[PDB]
RNA sequence: CGCGAAGAACCUUACCUGGUCUUGACAUCCACGGAAGUUUUCAGAGAUGAGAAUGUGCCUUCGGGAACCGUGAGACAGGUGCUGCAUGGCUGUCGUCAGCUCGUGUUGUGAAAUGUUGGGUUAAGUCCCGCAACGAGCGCAACCCUUAUCCUUUGUUGCCAGCGGUCCGGCCGGGAACUCAAAGGAGACUGCCAGUGAUAAACUGGAGGAAGGUGGGGAUGACGUCAAGUCAUCAUGGCCCUUACGACCAGGGCUACACACGUGCUACAAUGGCGCAUACAAAGAGAAGCGACCUCGCGAGAGCAAGCGGACCUCAUAAAGUGCGUCGUAGUCCGGAUUGGAGUCUGCAACUCGACUCCAUGAAGUCGGAAUCGCUAGUAAUCGUGGAUCAGAAUGCCACGGUG
């Protein structure tokens, strides 16, 4: 069967959104748009620079976007001329001004987008599938969450028939709305073709 | 006269925090303050199919709650525009002010 | 003193006033056979005054909104049973046995997706 | 129908007629607009409409003033099932 | 992906505001009574076919604003039933959560 | 209806009688949820009884209505392949329900001009023991003493 | 099979015929020549080919560097081309069915078993007893949204009980009671009382209560199955095309028509048709938008033009219903298909191929073979209203109330 995605059925009650401005139906495709626009060069510029979230908020006239890495010394860089080299060009996509913030995630084992990154980094080196979940797995589960369960699928290993493998392990109840669910999603693309990989992290209820 | 404050927003508690910011910084300046009134919230309702192809009966629905709050003051001294002019809340609330 | 009734059905409500010692029913400024062309609305509306009897003992100023006939009419009954309970306060224990103190909840369900109706299903042939 | 607020016709359509009117019946005008009203002005001329492959040669009489140009060239071939 | 549709959109969109929200005056005013019972709503009406085919507020499918779908388009955010979902979920559209009344 | 056992619904009595078996009769009567055209029917068809053949005005009522009234019924029962036709005492209520369907489906396929005089006919004629409602009656009986021997 | 398509006249469009282009319609880099825009000129169906006018931003750290245009040569662009039986992502389905497993222990040479079986009970692997098992996980239930009762706060654009006045309209003064609006809080738990039950878990009944045993509805879809669906949303491994399977334009086509099937709408009438009068809604949308009043038109509509980014203005006078009259069982004063004439409006443009109006025409159809579908209560049946898509174009889809 198929799930409801775990961050869109919590939203508002225990998860918040990415995005908080306000629009009338006049400018709110375009605000979305150019928040699409930034959103994908805050993630193709900052690459190996393990960005997690990126949450953008319009006051009046002006944008402001926050920065949730967990390696805050490289986009914050060498005394912060790269801030500047951000914030230069995001004014310029997004047309009014910008202000840039980096929020800094302290336990980089414990989100679910941070470890999928790390599980297809792995998979594009050539690295077994099994190990990379086991030691993703592991590395959460010592840190204090109390449940993980990864998922890799397609082509494992180059095989020519796909296979679908998850490995769990704590508690990860997805009924509970009242759960503090962390789940994400990436893919790898190797010689074979796309790996997807999901990851769910549970914290803790209320 | 009267100064009229329309707020939008697409959550509740923002704008109720809002509209306190408002009321207590519109005493603060010893003045009469109107309201604040709910006004009805507006819900526009989305339904979009869920499969790229050919599902017909498979579909989600979304709705997006716009909370509308009105407050009016009527007995401004000069300190009380500007007072209400230099006031910073978050992103999510859209303020209309009507002389 | 009113003594003063809310009642409320599918859509409608009503408020009722009553006053001690005429025989006035007026629902929005209008008559009771007026108002309620259907001789079924005329006797739900005659109903808590029949077990709780009068001949013309408490006259009563309703207003109604929303709904149709049988909405409004039932909404009629249920406010002006809350409002002979707050004039009386022991009135209570016969109105219960008469149903007429329950507030009907019954409200029409909504359409579902790929349902033409609230249950009504598309027709369906094996091949 | 079309508003009674002016009927239509093309331009290209317009200058080739009234040069052909002038200069005398010659080949078969060549046009590809069939949305075009026929005119008084073109009636013994021989106009050889589009109809998708082909150019469909229509003598006009004065019967077909008013009508369109596609309506005397048909752009679909059919003739019998079986 | 047919970029080659997304281009033939692009370029009506600019040449059709390149013409037209500003010279409409060619059938909104002089096709009025007022303005013309004569030769002069002839030779306007006329005139509007000289200018490209293109050009008309009438010509432009309304795509999506990230994949260019033609279908199930949806004017209140620019994007496809597809995208928004997959978007919606993500939690970047504000104040769009799943509704159950 | 495997498990959860039904209780009963409540029904208004009517307004120009106080009766719930003629409330229970415009209920059958009714079409599409008119029930101002069946209360307008009925009344219309039951004075046209009283004051031109009859009686007491709800005593005119019942007198056709048990000459229809069914006592026993056929249900079937299967063998392994074999259904017999057993013969079965009906319950009080089912006997009024039945009786008011067959008297409505019989008023239905008449001939005459009004709803509510082709209704009186058939009351008429259920008061005279004829008519085609209670011939129904009579060969629904038929059939049960045709089985009475699988009783 | 009213499925992708939440809306094919052009466009969309991927197809056909013809006319055309080859570093390209879309992107980066190089070299040279021109700042970009302007606004007319004749040919051509159009894509495409031929003059006048012009600008000069910007620092020059004065060679030019920044935007936009043209030409040249290449890396390359481009592909809705094939493979869903190479894939990711997303979806249907059994099925909201109550199940599916694991750790440690124990039993068996072993595949495996136990737990998860048994006695009761429940909507439920729900819960309680017993038991070589002891515990845990994903599912069930709860947490979320909405509806049904009450209380507190606030009171306009929403309300009018008590008051004054009135042009008799909450419309003015005014009131904060009531409806309502939307924040917060209370309430239902087998909680209470009897009986049955294995001193059980739970079942029947009663009280109180707006609501009683999951109160109603929704969201929520476990491990997996069908090499199920999608390479034409997107992404992607491999394969293929590279003066064309890429790109531009005009016209046509996707609307064909001997037939067969699926899903709908309108009828065959008197529980009705027509004419006049007159009641009672909810939920929505609106700035290249909704468009009132008044005047013209039989009508679709036209002219003029206020208000409204909206509890204020507009869409927008709900229909079934009720009262009176007529028709009197007919292929009809039922039905409204088809066709002829005259028009309106949107749009460069309604031939192929739009919607609507007026006059005339008035097919079939008199309740439907074998057979087959939906529904357990505000449900079925029926009656209207709104929205998305959208220049225009719903009997479809998604929502809302009335009667019941
Ligand atoms: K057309
Ligand atoms: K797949
Ligand atoms: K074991
Ligand atoms: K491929
Ligand atoms: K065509
Ligand atoms: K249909
Ligand atoms: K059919
Ligand atoms: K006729
Ligand atoms: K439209
Ligand atoms: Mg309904
Ligand atoms: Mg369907
Ligand atoms: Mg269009
Ligand atoms: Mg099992
Ligand atoms: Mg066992
Ligand atoms: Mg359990
Ligand atoms: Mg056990
Ligand atoms: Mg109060
Ligand atoms: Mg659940
Ligand atoms: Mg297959
Ligand atoms: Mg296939
Ligand atoms: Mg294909
Ligand atoms: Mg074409
Ligand atoms: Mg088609
Ligand atoms: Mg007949
Ligand atoms: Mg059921
Ligand atoms: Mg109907
Ligand atoms: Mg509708």
């Amino acid at each position: 069967g198929q799930k409801v995605h775990p961050n869109g059925i919590r939203l508002g009650i225990v998860k918040p959104w990415n995005s908080t401005w306000f629009a009338n139906t006049k400018e709110f495709a375009d605000n979305l748009d150019s928040d699409f626009k930034v959103r994908q060069y805050l993630t193709k510029e900052l690459a190996k620079a393990s960005v997690s979230r990126i949450v953008i908020e319009r006051p009046a006239k002006s944008i402001r976007v926050t920065i949730h890495t967990a390696r805050p010394g490289i986009v914050i860089g060498k005394k912060g001329e790269d801030v500047e080299k951000l914030r230069k060009v995001v004014a310029d996509i997004a047309g009014v001004p910008a202000q840039i913030n980096i929020a800094e995630v302290r336990k980089p084992e414990l989100d679910a987008k941070l470890v999928a990154d790390s599980i297809t980094s792995q998979l594009e080196r050539r690295v077994m599938f099994r190990r990379a979940m086991k030691r993703a797995v592991q590395n959460a589960m010592r840190l204090g969450a109390k449940g993980i369960k990864v998922e890799v699928s397609g082509r494992l290993g180059g095989a020519e028939i796909a296979r679908t493998e998850w490995y769990r392990e704590g508690r990860v109840p997805l009924h509970t709305l009242r759960a503090d669910i962390d789940y994400n999603t990436s893919e790898a693309h190797t010689t074979y073709g796309v790996i997807g990989v999901k990851v769910w992290i549970f914290k803790g209820e209320i | 006269q009267r100064i009229r404050i329309r707020l939008k927003a697409f959550d509740h508690r923002l704008i109720d925090q809002a509209t306190a910011e408002i009321v207590e910084t519109a005493k603060r300046t010893g003045a009469q303050v109107r309201g604040p009134i709910p006004l009805p919230t507006r819900k526009e309702r989305f339904t979009v199919l869920i499969s790229p192809h050919v599902n017909k009966d498979a579909r989600d629905q979304y709705e997006i709650r716009t909370h509308l709050r009105l407050v009016d003051i009527v007995e401004p001294t000069e300190k009380t525009v500007d007072a209400l002019m230099r006031l910073d809340l978050a992103a999510g609330v859209d303020v209309q002010i009507s002389l | 003193n009113q003594y003063y009734g809310t009642g409320r059905r599918k859509s409608s409500a009503a408020r009722v006033f009553i006053k001690p010692g005429n025989g006035k029913i007026v629902i929005n400024q209008r008559s009771l056979e007026q108002y309620f062309g259907r001789e079924t609305a005329r006797m739900v509306v005659r109903q808590p005054l029949e077990l709780v009897d009068m001949v013309e003992k408490l006259d009563l100023y309703i207003t109604v909104k929303g709904g149709g006939i049988s909405g409004q009419a039932g909404a009629i009954r249920h406010g002006i049973t809350r409002a002979l309970m707050e004039y009386d306060e022991s009135l209570r224990s016969e109105l219960r046995k008469a149903g007429f103190v329950t507030r009907d909840a019954r409200q029409v369900e909504r359409k579902k997706v790929g349902l033409r109706k609230a249950r009504r299903r598309p027709q369906f042939s094996k091949r | 129908r079309s508003l009674k607020k002016g009927p239509f016709i093309d331009l290209h359509l317009l200058k080739k007629v009234e040069k052909a009117v002038e200069s005398g019946d010659k080949k078969p005008l060549r046009t590809w607009s069939r949305r075009s009203t026929i005119f008084p002005n073109m009636i013994g001329l021989t106009i050889a409409v589009h109809n998708g492959r082909q150019h469909v040669p229509v003598f006009v009489t004065d019967e077909m003033v008013g009508h369109k140009l596609g309506e005397f060239a048909p752009t679909r071939t059919y003739r019998g099932h079986a | 992906a047919k970029q080659s549709m997304k281009a033939r959109e692009v370029k009506r969109v600019a040449l059709a505001d390149k013409y037209f929200a500003k010279r409409a005056e060619l059938k909104a005013i002089i096709s009025d009574v007022n303005a013309a019972s004569d030769e002069d709503r002839w030779n306007a009406v006329l005139k509007l076919q000289t200018l490209p085919r293109d050009s008309s507020p009438s010509r432009q499918r309304n795509r999506c604003r990230q994949t260019g779908r033609p279908h199930g388009f949806l004017r209140k955010f620019g994007l496809s039933r597809i995208k928004v979902r997959e978007a919606a979920m993500r939690g970047e559209i504000p104040g769009l959560k799943k509704a159950s009344w | 209806p495997r498990r959860r056992v039904i209780g009963q619904r409540k029904i208004l009595p009517d307004p120009k009688f106080g009766s719930e078996l003629l409330a229970k009769f415009v209920n059958i009567l009714m079409v599409d949820g008119k029930k101002s055209t069946a209360e307008s029917i009925v009344y219309s068809a039951l004075e046209t009884l009283a004051q031109r053949s009859g009686k007491s005005e709800l005593e005119a009522f019942e007198v056709a209505l048990e000459n229809v009234r069914p006592t026993v019924e056929v249900k079937s029962r299967r063998v392994g392949g074999s259904t017999y036709q057993v013969p079965v005492e009906v319950r009080p209520v089912r006997r009024n329900a039945l009786a008011m369907r067959w008297i409505v489906e019989a008023a239905r396929k008449r001939g005459d001009k009004s709803m509510a005089l082709r209704l009186a006919n058939e009351l008429s004629d259920a008061a005279e023991n004829k008519g085609t409602a209670v011939k129904k009656r009579e060969d629904v009986h038929r059939m049960a003493e045709a089985n009475k021997a699988f009783a």
